[PDB]
């Protein structure tokens, strides 16, 4: 059906805009986007987030053309390289898709609204956790790392805590977006 | 559609209080707004594009993300700046709140004008510290910050609990559910009043 190929448009877009807002919260100086009431047809959920070529390019070859599923995350890891050497894994963003669907939506728009509403709480969300605070004064450096998972998160040391940004409900599942940091 | 009610609570110096404000205002408007509706004869409409920009606080170490429309930005700033003023004229007190209301707007047959229904309330109340030492000035702006991370987390983490929202307008009632006044957003209908509170005591209940 044509209804799930433009949910795959959505879901994918979805992730590479995720990794847009994550890596580019982590590039060490402020963001900024003007609005456009007459918008181009790369304006994704209705927002303006300049894909930067470089990371839509590892995150392609870290998705190799497939999108998240039951047991297949897609996972941001930001770390740390000091001058010793030194490797911390800081943050691990977690783009979760479960098993649970939901037919009582139409997957024609109220999912790409709610995408929209999910990638605004990540872009208030990747500014208040340390690693952003971090990040902001670079010394030391901030290194990005996409991959699919199989998420774990041993390298995090005991102790960590789970912020959780949100949750869309699609007929293919719920997408759970969230992150673990140190 | 009953209504949703949110409160807060953060302390902070009399410098922060705008600062603080502004972090709540604008996180909860980002999410509570979209692109601006261009609608066609037809019935069809285009959504506009949203722009988002960091804001530094100055007498905070914290950074939240607002809309970059200037427009809501020097509205809010107004609105905080009424708050920050009564609260000082209102002195030993220094308990105020401010209160976001999201309302629909339903038609009333005449006589009567249309009522303003609320869908969703958020209200922040403001404790303000009196301050000597500079060592202290420069703890309470970090400590603040970092209370201010579990408020935004916590308002984000709701915008999930919430499941209703009002349905997509048609091109005539657009106006019963959006401010199309703004040029760069289409936000909710909202309504900003704040409220200087009056301590009171606490019961010697389970204690």
């Amino acid at each position: 059906s044509q209804d799930r190929k433009d949910l795959d448009k959505f879901i994918k877009f979805f992730a590479l805009k995720t990794v847009q807002v994550i890596v580019q919260a982590r590039l060490g100086e402020k963001i900024c986007t003007r609005s456009s009431s007459s918008p181009t047809g790369s304006d994704w959920f209705n927002l303006a987030i300049k894909d930067i070529p470089e990371v839509t390019h590892e995150a392609k070859k870290a998705l190799a053309g497939q999108l998240p599923a039951v047991g297949r995350s897609m996972c941001v890891e930001i770390s740390l390289k000091t001058s010793e050497g030194d490797s911390m894994e800081l943050e691990i963003w977690c783009l979760e898709m479960n098993e649970k669907c939901d037919k009582e939506i139409k997957v024609s728009y109220t999912v790409y609204n709610r995408l929209s509403l999910l990638l605004k709480s990540l872009l208030a969300i990747t500014r208040v956790t340390p690693a952003y605070r971090l990040s902001r004064k670079q010394e030391y450096v901030i290194l990005y790392r996409i991959y699919f998972g199989e998420v774990q998160l041993s390298g995090l040391g005991e102790g960590f805590q789970t912020v959780r940004v949100g949750t869309v409900g699609t007929p293919v599942g719920t997408i759970t977006l969230s992150c673990a940091y140190r | 559609m009953n209504c949703r009610s949110e409160v807060l609570e953060v302390s902070v110096e009399g410098r922060q209080v705008e600062e603080a404000m502004l972090a709540v205002l604008h996180t909860v408007l980002l999410h509570r707004s979209t692109g601006k509706f261009h609608y066609a004869a037809a019935g069809t409409y285009s959504i506009g594009t949203v722009g988002t920009q960091d804001v530094d606080c100055d007498f905070i170490d914290f950074t939240y993300v607002r809309v970059s429309s200037e427009e809501l930005d020097r509205a809010l700033r107004k609105v905080v700046g009424e708050f920050k003023d009564a609260l000082r004229n209102s002195g030993g007190d220094g308990l105020g709140q401010m209160s976001l209301e999201f309302y629909q707007k339903k038609k009333s047959r005449w006589p009567f004008s249309d009522e303003c229904i609320p869908w969703e309330v958020w209200t922040v109340k403001v404790h303000v510290v009196a301050l000597a030492t500079e060592q202290e000035r420069q703890i309470c702006r970090e400590k603040v910050g970092e209370k201010l991370c579990e408020k935004i987390i916590n308002i984000v983490e709701v915008m999930n609990r919430h499941e209703y929202l009002p349905k997509m307008p048609t091109q005539s009632e657009v106006d019963n559910v959006f401010d199309t006044g703004l040029r760069d957003v289409q936000p909710y209908l909202y309504k900003i009043s704040f409220q200087i509170t009056d301590a009171l005591g606490t019961s010697v209940t389970t204690t």
